[PDB]
């Protein structure tokens, strides 16, 4: 009935809130930032064993230094990833430097409210966790369909986002190691999903300060993290 | 204005092209394929700026493939020739494709089309674009028999290409010659 | 003078470093090899701004394709991207003479690209005012079964002779050796050091 | 009708281990006529770099305005001032954005990078970028270029390490080169804006030049 | 021009238009794509054709390119538009890049067309799921991507779209093998469709693309032989 | 946004805006057409809103070109839009081809315009049905174009108020071998049946395509003569 | 309710209910206080904290060398408005070489939002700005509203908890004109009760606009 | 505001474009159009929408020649059918201009169907409430008959029927249609189907016939020819 | 020049209830003979033929645009386009390109539908149409044809005599035009049949 651009009497953008709900319906993704980098651990919802897990990607390498992990509508997150990649390469071309993590996050969020009626028809149904290395510093941001990016040290988006926040509230510390960050991300993901966490149903990535690179973990690295998990 | 020659036979078309590409006075390559196989049935010899012949070849081959995929059928040699002529006429009105072509084809029957940059489409038994048309025509005229055997046709094409090599001042280092027949397009060596 | 040749050991790309507007040498340290991908470089010949901007833009497009798609972008693909971008400016008086050289799944590849839209695959190319002299060195001294040192020296010497016989070529030969293992920036050698002053014929 | 005036005036940049000295004559002249005698052609762009421009003054002003707006956009959207490398790339891209209607201006981006090192970039009107250690632009570029080549011998031996001079030795090289250019170039003179970018930042001196 | 937000989030976070496009896909006929190391087989159920209907050149299977097969389930005209865009895109990729478009790239493009329709104001979503399959190169593994009306795409070892997608997918999961041969993949697809076709020889059609080959419709005799071997 | 069709199919597969425009036609003033052997006639009730109205300033029977004439039943203003469009189309046809637009081509252009307004967004259908008379190779031809852009030929017709009774009256009274004189008399009679009160020459407009192939609008004097003959 | 569907629809009482909904969006934003003196202007905002491990999302922004905006409401709308403000600043500097005035930026923002409400299909900016700028016209504080109007304030409080801050500003309103920059920062901090969550951008007739957070703000937290 | 927008290019809960479904209903309430593909050609036979003693059968209401090789029959709104006929004629002539070849029937069908589908999927405009029986000839598929509906979905049919009582015509065609029919046999079958599912004046016919030397010819039977065909039945 | 790029020679002629339209068969690229099978005369309809003299490019472009237009007009009007109506169509097609003219000059030879009267319509490149009752000439042999036909044309030529002058009056013109010739083809459109006679011209 009412336009997608309608504000609710409370003052909330109804379509933005509904897109946030769509995000809440997405696969769980946990970004844990440690002084040694930042780790994405996202649930891959393998609906079938014939589904190629490598093709079901929530983690996208925006650039060599920055990447994103999605929660919600995978295609909308794909469009946001396309914009972020174009903008990271455009920044590299325009300024001969890697795009800042805040810069690329803000760039993708400027596209979030670009929907309208009477441009996009609707908000993005995907929330992002953008983690990267800017000038040797690990940065992590979370973007919701509202286009509100906030820098995070430990965030979770998707199905168990509230539960993941509750778990991290007393599990995340600011002085963890990269190994500890991996353990915390994978554990929070396991505790906020409805399946078991193996190297095939989880996608892990690291924006690493040591290498200054956003590398999505191979199967062996995910297996190592899974094995090291205490439970 | 590179040398491309064509020789339609009873059931084949020998389509030769200057195989040497040059950057001004420098012969950059000696095996450059100027006969763009638009289809398994059609080889379009092109004569002109290498970068306009490449772009026209890519467009024409992509449109032939698009016709074949969008419509399950393939373009006829006449239909493809007229599509190329339509492209060239639109261009010459807007931005001429400075590419003179010989469209050899075999859609069940051999076809050879003179296709100037303007959009002059003409079915020919033999022909040439470039300055080689001033050197090869008489050869063909003096030696083309109706119903040539493919080997007699190869000898005739060798005759025309040797005429280019011997009498054309800007003589190609060599030619890439392709046979377009019921077996498709095959790079044949005239020896 | 830029040049790039494929031999059994890989691609040797040797470029001079002279930027000359008119008769004045504006630079002798300009970088005429631009790395496009880990295993692929592009050479610069013609308009310096055109060559460097468009090789940089080709690098951006290659990176965009790399991040967008798992399928590696071949050297043929990079050359085709660059030649389509340059043909987009056909009639704009761009001046790019480049060799997109590198290793892909199919092995070594050199594609000479120019603003005119030409895209010629080959095992041996030389672009620039001194290209004829570098060709004189390459076509004569080139062997497929050269050593890495011999091939790098062949490219270096072709560029050096082009610099000697070409006013528009000079500076230092930057020699890169591309293999399946990536682009190896062999070295920058001053052609002044390469000149044999014992010899008196040239 | 050529949309330029080809004003003239010479700029000379010399980068050092921790400094970049660009000295440019301030004369704005064309066709044997001096429009201005003090038209600063070196501009502090941010806390990291300065841009010297020679050539058409309208294009110099247009390009410097565009670069100032670009740097302001960068500082707003990144919360740190654009680095000399980023400003140099932006200068290249801006000059090439007018590739077919060029800013007939030669640019020297002289600044200090995040490492504290002096970075000098020379450009042509269409945006070729040379990361160099000394450059000359303008009507007296031909006069000054051999002077810097002698001072550094980089042209003579281009693979030898750049013989970086003291900040004051670079300032004196630029001053002497500008004085020679002024003695021989009719479009160079009336003053030398000798700008120095160090870790301390942008420091501008004015030196009288022959006004004939 | 018309730019209404046809696809918009519902209060529960769903794009109901995408759900209706999925319903259109379901009302479409069943397709099953299966992969052997050197082959890709797409078996599509022919719609119930009377004696008066021409059974040639109306298969749901299509070749996006000499290396890309396509089949669809859903609105035939929506899929026709998608296939036209996909073929134009394969040729456009050949033009821009000498390389043939990777199956990931073309599946991404088609799914992005669907995503744009779910994002474009005034555009109905494509009521079409597309099994886009092929080989990136000669040495590349066969790929079978499934792109949905939502614009999401995922690679599959074997997938089904359209009506009976549940049943055909269950058959695929029960009968899939890691290293099926060309004959085994053909049998898998043919049996998976046989479970939900009134007639085997008539209602079922097959098209296979072997490694280093183009789309190839199964001979009626060979198709019958495979059907009888399965039964 | 504007460009959404307000003429849309209803549940029964009916364009309800089309039926609404046809209703507007059915309240738009009786217009009659009668195809003679040697011509065609388009008469129409032209009862002015007031006697102070100047008849010639707004005539329902109009000439599209030398050979094609048009009357309408429905909204006078969008009939004038249709008429300007048809005259412009026939002038364009003459410019392109050196002859007046054929009767059937004028009819097809009117139908195309009406259909366009039935399909494009932001507009309603034309609230006029046109009776277009003109000659063709095979003889005179009366055509009806509906608000929907559906056109078809007629031997006799009525479109406006009380057009059902007028069409029944034409079914009863129309004959194939009528002359243009008899077609004009039939059109006047049909108007009389569809009109209450004294039906005078000033209250009706008659256009005729006769043996000459040219369309002419009968003046009030000619209409009076026909009434009194 | 039925009139609350478009920013283009007036209600029978002459109100644009969608504009008021965007206003309520602003009112539900984090507290933001602005103060004005004869020579300095300050905007102190309690940056939102979506989570305990999330750095407070910045709300005090740097627009022009002497103009800064505190955005309260939809952050993405505020960022789009800030891009528009950068365009206006860039065009003013291009045309005249001087920094645009915060009053002119407020006028442009008001016009943009009013356009967003005067045409269907486009929506009012859910964000409200507190723009402080010290230019030739002096220090000036503007509260730009989603409806497309701005109010020039000596002081103001917007967002949640704004009533107490507004009352405090009213109490010390007559003090602000002559208050020193440090005194003005202190007044802003007092008026704006949450430390790390509080950014504070201060501009002056001489000093450019600069943002202080946490440690930089400690000297004035008191 | 879209308060009165019908969302023509919008899916329904069932996944159907309601406007397209209603267009299909409109067609099903329109005059029957039958296509029968015989050995060399296709017989299209439609029921005129506007009939009566006072109607003049000067032109084919439903039959429209698209090109020398393609003819069409219309079921549904003859107005938007005429629009799509103009577009089909222009597309066939554009193909002839580009390729100097007669447009293949399936391509012309695809073009009109892409127009219909573009109206079903974009623009918020009502779909073309017309179903076409496009008979045609091309060297690739010989003689063809295609049924196209407002969705833009088309299919080849040896014989088919649309419009009023299209199911009864379909059943009769199933019962009596045979392959390798002659022109006379297919015309007789079409007349029989039309009469059994419904007068020469009301009916109109168009025979596409391919002769080896004369090529493909479209002949829309006039009133007298249709009267003779009916009297033969 | 581009008008003489493809040497052309088109000659329509009026007889007694019969028209002729002849053309040289050469496709020449300036001074080079590419083909002797070039078609410049095209049947527009049974009683309209169009000889297009000029750029083979524009010959085919205008023949196919006119075929597009005439096919559409005959589909819409369900009747063949009249020679006068086709003349106006050609005039419109050529003046639509007034600022970028086709380098083709048309020669329309038809029989009027009713009286079978010869109808000649020659125009310049932009559609300035003459309607000679004797003969229409076009192509690089234009002046040659004008002179030979002005002397040669006689009223009431029957199809045999009409063909005889079309052939002779075209042979004389092409054999003086270096770039046109290489055989001729004469279409004699009479009230009941079209006789296409390929005539021997000089092949030099
Ligand atoms: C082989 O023998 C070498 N020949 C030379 C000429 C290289 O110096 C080229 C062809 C070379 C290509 C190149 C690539 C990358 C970096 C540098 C050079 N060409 C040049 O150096 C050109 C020569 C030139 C002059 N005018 C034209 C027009 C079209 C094509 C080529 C040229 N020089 C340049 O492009 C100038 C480079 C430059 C760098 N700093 C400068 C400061 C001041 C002036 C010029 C500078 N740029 C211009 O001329 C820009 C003029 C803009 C006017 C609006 O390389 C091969 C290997």
């Amino acid at each position: 009935d009412r336009n997608v651009n309608t504000f609710s009497p409370d003052g909330r953008l109804l379509q933005v809130e509904y897109a946030i709900e769509a995000v809440k319906l997405g696969s769980s993704a946990v970004a844990i930032l440690c002084p040694e980098g930042v780790i994405f651990a996202v649930e891959k919802r393998l609906s079938s064993q014939l589904l190629i897990a490598s093709s079901v990607e929530k983690v996208y390498a925006i650039d060599d230094h920055v990447g994103v992990v999605m929660a919600g509508l995978a295609a909308d997150g794909r469009t946001m990833v396309e914009h972020m990649r174009v903008e990271a390469q455009n920044h590299r071309f325009s300024f001969d430097e890697p795009i800042g993590i805040k810069a690329v996050t803000q760039s993708v969020c400027d596209l979030a409210l670009a929907f309208g009626e009477g441009q996009m028809s609707r908000p993005f149904g995907t929330a992002l966790l953008v983690a990267g290395i800017e000038n040797g510093k690990c940065h992590l941001f979370h973007t919701d369909p509202s286009g509100t990016y906030t820098e995070c040290r430990a965030r979770a988006i998707g199905g168990g986002s509230e539960g993941a926040e509750a778990l991290l509230r007393d599990l995340y510390k600011d002085g963890m190691t990269l190994h500890e960050a991996e353990d915390l991300a994978l554990s929070t993901l396991r505790q906020v999903i409805q399946e078991k966490l193996n190297e095939n149903n989880v996608e892990v990535a690291c924006a690493r300060v040591s290498t200054g690179k956003f590398e999505i973990y191979t199967s062996e690295q995910r297996q190592e993290i899974v094995a090291r998990l205490p439970p | 204005m590179l040398s491309i020659v064509g020789l339609q036979g009873p059931d084949w078309v020998l389509i030769a092209a200057d195989s040497s590409v040059s950057s001004s006075i420098i012969c950059m390559s000696e095996n450059y394929d100027r006969i763009a196989q638009l289809d398994d049935r059609h080889a379009l010899a092109m004569s002109g700026e290498t970068g306009d012949c490449l772009q026209l070849s890519e467009y024409l081959q992509g449109n032939v493939a698009l016709y074949k995929f969008r419509n399950g059928v393939e373009l006829s040699s006449d239909a493809l020739a007229h599509f190329i002529r339509h492209t060239m006429a639109k261009a010459v009105r807007k931005s001429p494709y400075e590419v003179n072509m010989l469209l050899s084809g075999y859609d069940g029957k051999p076809h050879l089309y003179f296709m100037d940059y303007l959009g002059t489409l003409q079915s020919i038994p033999y022909g040439a674009q470039g300055y080689c048309q001033y050197f090869v025509m008489s050869v063909f005229d003096k030696h083309y028999k109706e119903g040539l055997t493919l080997e007699d046709g190869k000898e005739l094409m060798k005759l025309a290409l040797n005429q280019i090599k011997q009498r054309f001042t800007v003589a190609p280092h060599g030619f890439i010659v392709k046979l377009v027949d019921k077996n498709g397009i095959t790079k044949i060596d005239l020896e | 003078t830029t040049l790039s040749f494929i031999y059994n050991g890989g691609i040797v790309v040797a470029v001079d470093s002279r930027a000359t507007g008119g008769q004045f040498i504006f630079s002798q340290t300009v970088m005429k090899i631009l790395p496009l991908a880990p295993n692929m470089i592009g050479t610069m010949a013609g308009g310096a701004a055109d060559c460097q901007y468009w090789l940089r833009n080709l690098s951006r497009l290659i990176q965009l394709h790399k991040f967008r798609y798992q399928q590696p972008l071949t050297v043929a693909a990079a050359s085709k991207i660059l030649v389509n971008e340059l043909y987009r400016y056909k009639g704009y008086n761009l001046s790019i003479g480049s060799m997109i050289c590198g290793y892909d799944n199919t092995g070594p590849h050199i594609f000479y690209i120019d603003n005119h839209g030409s895209r010629i695959a080959g095992k041996r190319f030389s672009v620039g005012s001194g290209s004829t002299h570098a060709y004189g060195v390459l076509d004569t001294c080139y062997r497929e079964d050269m050593t890495k040192e011999e091939a790098c020296e062949l490219g270096r010497r072709a560029i050096y002779h082009a610099t000697y016989r070409d006013s528009g070529s000079g500076g230092r030969v930057s020699v890169v050796h591309i293999t399946q293992n990536g682009v190896e920036w062999i070295d920058k050698t001053d052609v002044f050091d390469m000149h044999d002053f014992s010899k008196t014929t040239f | 009708w050529s949309p330029y005036e080809m004003h003239g005036g010479t700029a000379i940049g010399i980068c050092g281990d921790d400094y970049v000295v660009i000295g440019a004559d301030t004369r704005l002249s064309v066709d044997y006529s001096i429009d201005s005698r003090h038209k600063a052609r070196i501009f502090k762009m941010n806390s990291n770099c300065m841009i010297s421009a020679t050539g058409f003054d309208g294009d110099i002003d247009a390009f410097i305005t565009r670069m100032r707006s670009i740097l302001l956009n960068y500082e707003n959207q990144h919360f740190h001032e654009m680095s000399v490398e980023s400003v140099a790339r932006c200068v290249s891209n801006t000059l090439y954005s007018k590739r077919f209607f060029p800013y007939y201006i030669n640019i020297l981006v002289g600044g200090i990078n995040s490492e504290g090192k002096g970075k000098l970039y020379g450009y042509d009107p269409v945006g070729t970028i040379e990361d160099l250690h000394y450059d000359s632009n303008g009507s007296g570029s031909s006069l000054a270029a051999p002077l810097l080549d002698s001072a550094f011998g980089t042209i003579h031996h281009n693979t030898r390490p750049f013989p970086a001079v003291s900040l004051q030795d670079a300032k004196n090289i630029v001053r002497d080169a500008i004085c020679s250019v002024t003695e021989r170039d009719i479009y160079t003179g009336d003053a030398l804006q000798l700008c120095v970018f160090t870790k301390d930042g942008f420091a501008q001196e004015e030196f009288p030049l022959p006004r004939h | 021009d018309y730019t209404r937000s046809i696809t918009r989030f519902s209060p529960d976070g769903r794009l109901f238009q995408i759900d209706h496009a999925h319903a259109a896909v379901q009302r479409g006929t069943t397709v099953v794509a299966t992969r052997s190391k050197d082959m890709i087989v797409i078996a599509v159920e022919k719609t119930a054709v009377a004696k008066l209907q021409d059974p040639h050149t109306f298969s749901k299977i299509c070749s996006l390119d000499k290396h890309v097969m396509c089949a669809f389930a859903g609105l035939h005209a929506d899929a026709r538009r998608l296939i036209q865009s996909g073929q134009r895109q394969c040729q456009s990729h050949r033009l821009t890049y000498e390389d043939p478009i990777s199956i990931e790239n073309i599946a991404r493009y088609i799914a992005t067309l669907q995503l744009k329709n779910t994002q474009s104001g005034g555009a109905r979503p494509y009521g079409v799921s597309t099994l886009i399959c092929g080989f990136d190169d000669m040495t590349s593994q066969p790929h079978i991507y499934e792109t949905l009306p939502s614009g999401t795409y995922a690679e599959w070892k074997a997938r089904t779209i359209g009506r009976h997608d549940q049943t055909v997918m269950e058959y695929l999961e029960k009968h899939y093998k890691d290293d099926m041969t060309d004959e085994e993949a053909q049998k898998l697809a043919i049996g998976a469709l046989l479970e939900v076709v009134e007639n085997g020889s008539k209602n079922l059609e097959v098209a296979y693309m072997k490694r280093g080959g183009t789309m190839e419709i199964m001979a009626e005799e060979v198709l019958d032989a495979l059907i009888e071997s399965t039964k | 946004d504007s460009d959404f069709s307000l003429t849309t199919f209803s549940s029964g597969g009916k364009l309800n805006q089309i039926e609404s425009a046809l209703k507007a036609v059915s309240l738009g003033g009786q217009c009659v057409g009668v195809k003679a052997k040697n011509g065609a006639v388009i008469a129409c009730e032209s009862k002015p809103s007031s006697p102070l109205v100047e008849k010639v300033t707004n005539l329902k029977v109009q000439k599209i070109n030398d050979n094609v004439g048009i009357v309408y039943s429905g909204v006078n203003t969008d009939f004038h839009v249709i008429l300007k469009s048809l005259r412009k189309a026939s002038i364009k046809y003459s410019l392109r081809l050196g002859v007046e637009m054929p009767t059937r081509e004028v009819v097809k252009h009117a139908a195309h315009k009406m259909q366009y307004y039935t399909q494009i967004g932001g507009v309603r259908p034309f609230g006029v049905s046109l009776l277009i008379i003109g000659w063709e190779e095979l003889g005179p031809t009366l055509w009806q174009v509906d608000p929907s852009g559906t056109f078809w030929a007629w031997k006799a017709t009525a479109l406006g108020k009380r057009s059902d009774g007028s069409r029944t009256f034409l079914e009863r009274r129309y004959s194939e071998d009528q002359s243009v004189d008899d077609a004009i008399h039939t059109a006047i009679s049909t108007l009389k049946e569809g009109f209450d009160g004294q039906l005078t020459a000033e209250l009706i407009e008659i256009g005729v395509v006769d043996e000459t192939r040219k369309f002419r609008t009968l003046s009030t004097a000619e209409i009076r003569d026909f009434l009194t003959e | 309710s039925k009139y609350d569907e478009n920013a283009t629809t007036f209600s029978p009482e002459g109100r644009i209910l969608q504009v008021e909904n965007a206003m309520k969006a602003v009112q539900q934003g984090m507290p933001t206080v602005g103060l004005k003196s004869k020579t300095h202007a300050v905007i102190a905002g309690v940056m939102h904290s979506p989570s305990e491990f999330s750095s407070h999302q910045p709300k005090i922004f740097k627009i022009d060398q002497h103009i800064g905006v505190a955005i309260s409401g939809l952050t993405a709308d505020g960022r789009g408005l800030c891009k528009f403000l950068r365009n206006e600043c860039l065009h003013h500097t291009f045309c005249f070489g001087t920094e645009i005035r915060v009053a002119d930026l407020a006028d442009t923002v008001a016009l943009q939002s009013q356009k967003k409400t005067s045409k269907v299909g486009k929506r009012p900016y859910g964000v409200g700005l507190l723009m402080i700028g010290a230019g030739v016209d002096g220090p000036r504080l503007f509260e730009t509203c989603p409806s497309g109007q701005h109010w020039e304030y000596n002081a103001q409080a917007i967002g949640r908890r704004a009533q107490a801050a507004k009352t405090y500003l009213e109490t010390n309103l007559n003090e602000f004109p002559d208050c020193t920059r440090d005194q003005l920062i202190r007044h802003a901090l007092r008026a704006l009760n949450d430390l790390e969550a509080i950014a504070l951008g201060v501009v002056g007739i001489d000093e450019p606009f600069t943002i202080l957070e946490g440690p930089e703000l400690q000297k004035y937290i008191d | 505001t879209y308060r009165y927008d019908a969302g023509t290019t919008t899916f329904s809960s069932d996944g159907r474009i309601l406007q397209v479904e209603y267009a299909i209903q409109s067609i099903n309430q329109a005059g029957t159009a039958i296509g029968v593909q015989f050995t060399n050609g296709v017989v299209l036979a439609a029921e005129k929408k506007n009939t009566g003693r006072l109607v003049d059968y000067l032109f084919p209401e439903k039959m429209a020649k698209i090109d020398g090789h393609i003819v069409t029959a219309v079921a549904g709104l003859t107005a938007d059918a005429n629009t799509l006929v103009d577009l089909m004629r222009t597309s066939a002539q554009k193909y002839l201009k580009t390729y100097d070849e007669q447009m293949p029937v399936e391509q012309l069908v695809r073009m009109v169907c892409d127009e219909k589908h573009s109206y079903t999927q974009y623009g918020g405009l009502r779909p073309y409430g017309v179903s076409f029986l496009i008979a045609g000839y091309d060297r690739h598929k010989g003689c063809q008959l295609y049924l196209t509906d407002p969705s833009g979905n088309f299919g080849g049919w040896k014989a088919t029927a649309i419009g009023e009582n299209n199911q009864t015509a379909q059943s009769i065609l199933k019962s009596q249609y045979k392959d390798n029919m002659t022109a006379t046999e297919a015309m007789d079958l079409t007349v029989k189907v039309l009469c059994k599912t419904l007068s020469a004046d009301k009916l109109e016919f168009a025979v596409l016939q391919f002769r080896e030397e004369y090529g493909p010819k479209v002949r829309i039977l006039t009133t007298s020819e249709v009267d003779t065909l009916m009297k033969r039945y | 020049d581009i008008s003489t790029y493809n040497g052309s020679c088109v000659l329509a002629m009026a007889g007694d209830h019969c028209v002729a339209i002849a053309s040289d068969r050469r496709l020449g690229v300036n001074m080079l003979t590419v083909s002797k099978d070039f078609k410049r005369i095209f049947q527009i309809n049974d009683r309209i033929y169009l000889g297009l003299a000029g750029l083979a490019t524009d010959v085919l472009t205008v023949r196919e645009q006119l075929r597009f237009d005439v096919n559409l007009l005959e589909l819409r009007e369900e009747r063949p386009i009249d020679p006068k109506k086709f003349m106006n169509l050609v005039k419109s097609t050529l003046y639509e390109k007034r600022f970028s003219p086709f380098f083709v000059t048309p020669v329309i030879a038809g029989l009027l539908p009713e009286t079978n009267e010869p109808y000649l319509a020659a125009s310049d490149s932009i559609g300035a149409f003459a309607f000679p009752k004797d003969f229409a000439v076009a192509g690089t042999c234009e002046e040659s044809l004008y002179g030979i036909c002005e002397s040669a044309w006689r009223p009431n030529m029957n199809p045999d005599e009409l063909f005889e002058c079309t052939a002779k009056c075209l042979i004389a013109a092409v054999e003086r035009d270096s770039i046109s010739g290489w055989g001729g083809i004469v279409y004699i459109i009479t009230q009941d049949k079209v006789i296409i006679k390929e005539i021997k011209t000089r092949m030099d």
